[PDB]
RNA sequence: AUUAAGAGGGACGGCCGGGGGCAUUCGUAUUGCGCCGCUAGAGGUGAAAUUCUUGGACCGGCGCAAGACGGACCAGAGCGAAAGCAUUUGCCAAGAAUGUUUUCAUUAAUCAAGAACGAACCGACCGGCGAUGCGGCGGCGUUAUUCCCAUGACCCGCCGGGCAGCUUCCG
């Protein structure tokens, strides 16, 4: 086998591993600012949403769950965060 | 390594190495905790109430930022539940499934997983009354179970 | 134009029927086996008592003005075999050789889908 | 519609930009070509907040009848005619 | 339907796929899907109309099979049994 | 009427094939204050912004 | 199927000239992967294309180019069995179809001399072609074998069979009691 | 008392499957019956013989009823603890895997006894390569397009848990 060294992992090499097989667990999911339109109030999601996000100010409805990553609604801007 | 399925999961949360609040989070510990009183004044169960907090309001883990879980805080205030959670989930699939088998007499699988359902609810009643939860007499019957719950 | 009609020629291993309706298939103008032209059991399936019956009709149809014929080419079918008899061949080429003029062709043979 | 039905049939064919009439032993006859998400198309309402909606308007609802509706009816009534013979006589008498 | 002093009067009375063309269209590697439908006409008739259709392979496709799963089977299915009801 | 009718489309057509190589240049590419614009041309599928869809 | 493509694609070439003998058009559809075979209007003999639709459906069973021409003779037919069915566990299909073809294709040789018809075995179905009265005594046999009940009992069967009509006295008697019994 | 195990239990998210139960429905074949047309035979064999026939057998057409069965599509594919599971639609309950920065916090494993169900070379021996089924992530391009219903088909890379092959390494 080619030759890895346990220690000092590659960047590519242990985001491509999977979460729990690393040399110290993380996790793959994130927060994000989404900005809805009809107003511009700023709202923080989570990305690997399982409920229905409405917006504070006008009740809109952001993103709809699915099997994985949430789905945005169309015309929002998104914004990785930290 | 499932009780009774032979497959291996692998599919479950990874917490970060970090336990410090992001610095984004402007919300206090105070106000997250009123929060959580409005949540369970709804009546959502506290796994329920993670998530709510977790999906809209970025709070991550409540515990890194009030310093308590979410069970211990619910308790302080006196919102306690009367059963434990993974314990009253289980007896509520219980009768569901009772309450089907008696409509179809022939569901052999029913009956079949009428039987493994009422093993992890024997055993979790064990534990609980090891940790003084509940008292030592209560039992778990099948005509008590539906006014249990 | 031509008066056409519709030959039904049952082929089996044992005997062979040729029966010639209306494009309706449901009035009968001439049906003559291979038992009615050899006096003998052994050769009720053979190609010649085939060729004797395709004569027969063949010229009756001739007297009717029936000039065209289509062909319904049929087996035992079910369990048993789906290969057209000896008799089927001769018939079908004495037909022919009467001037009796060949429209389609198709098998109509019974073809179970479910086993028994 | 028009240039193809005077070369294949020799018959006499006005094209309008509605609609095309059609001479035909010794009967007029004026062909409509609809569009079946056109209705749709005119149901659409962008809002000033930022929505697009669906909302019935006049122009929308009239479409609708002519291509839509109205032919409903006037199949539906002619099988009527079939099973009863004085329909026809009724209605006309009717209107008169 | 009725006679006329030496001229037969017919009417349409049902419709059929030939043998032949039946068994060349199932191959091997795809799925089929069938429907059938009860719908009545607006004189009156009554009809019964089956309906079947085939997977196709696309033309870049290397993967050998083309099998549609359920929930697109009964989706298909679905859209068939409404085409046929709303065109009769 | 031909006339016409051709100049009106072929004067259509480009502001949509117009708009649509302006809308290729600007998928993705998030500009400054790093605001990500969502938009039906990537893989993903996305909610419509519709009211039926809202309501759904 | 699609192994049988590449086979067909060499000796395309020789069937069309077989065909063409009797005006006979056929083509082997690529695509579709199809064989076709339809008449023209310079043939003649109407019987010609139900014996040229046999041929297609040999060679789709792998049988051999040079048997498979051989039916175009009058004097020879084909019957294809289909014994997939006979079975619903596949185990069982596998064991009594070796049992067909016997030690060293012993038993699958030893039917194709006394029936003198070519029989070859392939995937759910069985290719003989030969005499009339030949091929009726394959689908007698073969189907039976499904049937549960051992091949070497009907061979056997037909060698006395064989040996009682060469003696031309008692044809008219019962061979009941000289056939075998269990 | 702390953490929240590539220990375990529960909830949540979208999917998936000839898994199970209740109703519902369609399809040929075969058999029997009713009527019409035609007239001496039909069936079976190695050859025959039992049988059916002028009160019409067999064959050709139309319709009705009954009992099974669910091809081709159908794969070393899928599902279920095993035995086992294949037309359509509706209903009831259950489940695997995947996704998770959700929750509890050792609640676990193997097991005589006991209970439910039950057709008719060798060893947890690290790995690799191709495919294949499901879930998810990312992507140059094609192909359709969404009133409702619906957001896919194909190609490429990657992560898991399965059904299996070809190979190696260790005891
Ligand atoms: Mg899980
Ligand atoms: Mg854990
Ligand atoms: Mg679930
Ligand atoms: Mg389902
Ligand atoms: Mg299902
Ligand atoms: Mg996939
Ligand atoms: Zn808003």
């Amino acid at each position: 086998p080619l030759a890895k060294d346990l220690l000092h992992p590659s960047p590519e090499e242990e985001k491509r591993k999977h979460k729990k097989k690393r040399l110290v667990q993380s996790p793959n999911s994130y927060f994000m600012d989404v900005k809805c339109p009809g107003c511009y109030k700023i709202t923080t999601v989570f990305s690997h949403a399982q409920t229905v996000v409405l917006c504070v100010g006008c009740s809109t409805v952001l993103c709809q769950p699915t099997g994985g990553k949430a789905r945005l609604t169309e015309g929002c801007s998104f914004r990785r965060k930290q | 390594g499932r009780m009774h399925a032979p497959g291996k999961g692998l599919s479950q949360s990874a917490l970060p190495y970090r336990r410090s609040v992001p610095t984004w989070l402007k919300l206090t510990s105070d106000d997250v905790k009123e929060q959580i009183y409005k949540l369970a004044k709804k009546g959502l169960t506290p796994s329920q109430i993670g998530v709510i907090l977790r999906d809209s309001h970025g709070v991550a883990q409540v515990r890194f930022v009030t310093g308590n879980k979410i069970l211990r805080i619910l308790k302080s205030k006196g919102l306690a539940p009367d059963l434990p959670e993974d314990l009253y989930h289980l007896i509520k699939k219980a009768v569901a499934v009772r309450k089907h088998l008696e409509r179809n007499r022939k569901d052999k699988d029913a009956k079949f997983r009428l039987i493994l359902i009422e093993s992890r609810i024997h055993r979790l009643a064990r534990y609980y009354k090891t940790k003084r939860v509940l008292p030592p007499n209560w039992k778990y019957e099948s005509s008590t179970a539906s006014a249990l719950v | 134009e031509n008066v056409f009609g519709v030959c039904h020629i049952f082929a089996s291993f044992n005997d062979t029927f040729v029966h010639v309706t209306d494009l309706s298939g449901k009035e009968t103008i001439c049906r003559v086996t291979g038992g009615m032209k050899v006096k003998a059991d052994r050769d009720e399936s053979s190609p010649y008592a085939a060729m004797l019956a395709a004569q027969d009709v063949a010229q009756r149809c001739k007297e009717l003005g029936i000039t065209a014929l289509h062909i319904k080419l049929r087996a035992t079918g079910g369990n048993r075999t789906k290969t057209p008899g000896p008799g089927a061949q001769s018939a079908l080429r004495a037909l022919a050789r009467s001037g009796m003029k060949i429209g389609r062709i198709e098998d109509v043979t019974p073809i179970p889908s479910d086993s028994t | 519609l028009a240039e193809l039905l005077t070369q294949q049939h020799g018959l006499q064919c006005r094209a309008t930009a509605t609609h095309t009439d059609v001479l035909k032993d010794g009967f007029v006859f004026r062909i409509r070509v609809a569009y079946q998400r056109e209705p749709q198309i005119l149901k659409e309402v962008q809002s000033p907040e930022g929505m697009i909606s669906l909302r019935d308007t006049a122009a929308s609802l009239r479409l609708e009848r002519d291509t839509r509706q109205l032919p409903l009816l006037t199949s539906a009534l002619h099988g009527l005619q079939q099973q009863h013979p004085a329909f026809s006589g009724v209605a006309r008498l009717a209107k008169r | 339907e009725d006679v006329q002093g030496k001229n037969c009067l017919t009417n349409f009375h049902g419709m059929d796929l030939t043998r032949d063309k039946m068994c060349s269209m199932v191959k091997k590697w795809q799925t089929m899907i069938e429907a059938h439908v009860d719908v009545k006409t607006t004189d009156g008739y009554l009809l019964r109309l089956f309906c079947v259709g085939f997977t196709k392979k696309r033309n870049n496709q290397i993967r050998k099979t083309s099998y549609a799963q359920h929930q697109q089977v009964r989706q298909i299915r679905k859209k068939m049994m409404e085409i046929m009801t709303r065109e009769v | 009427l031909r006339v016409e009718v051709d100049t009106f489309m072929e004067a259509y057509d480009q502001k949509i094939a117009e708009e649509e190589a302006k809308a290729k240049e600007e998928e993705g590419v998030p500009d400054e204050e790093g605001w990500v614009k969502v938009t039906r041309r990537g893989r993903r599928p996305v909610l419509p912004r519709t009211e039926a869809a809202s309501l759904r | 199927p699609k192994y049988r493509e590449a086979y067909l694609k060499e000796c395309w070439p020789l069937v069309q000239k077989a065909l063409n003998e009797h005006h006979v058009n056929a083509t082997l559809d690529l695509i579709e992967g199809s064989m076709t075979v339809c008449t023209t209007k310079k043939t003649f003999d109407p019987y010609i294309i139900i014996r040229a639709r046999d041929l297609i459906k040999l060679l789709a069973r792998s049988v051999s180019f040079e048997q498979a021409v051989r039916i175009l003779q009058d004097d020879v037919a084909c019957d294809i069995i289909k014994i997939g069915s006979l079975v619903r566990n596949k185990e069982r299909f596998v064991k009594r179809r070796q049992r067909l073809i016997g030690p060293k294709g012993s038993t699958l040789k030893a039917l194709e001399l006394l029936t003198n018809c070519y029989i070859m075995v392939q995937g759910n179905t069985v290719s003989a072609i030969g005499p009339f009265s030949g091929l009726k005594e394959v689908r007698k046999v073969v189907l039976d074998t499904m049937k549960n009940i051992h091949p070497i009992y009907n061979i056997k069967s037909l060698m006395i069979k064989r040996e009682l009509a060469k003696d031309s006295e008692l044809r008219s008697q019962s061979w009941e009691r000289f056939l075998p019994q269990f």
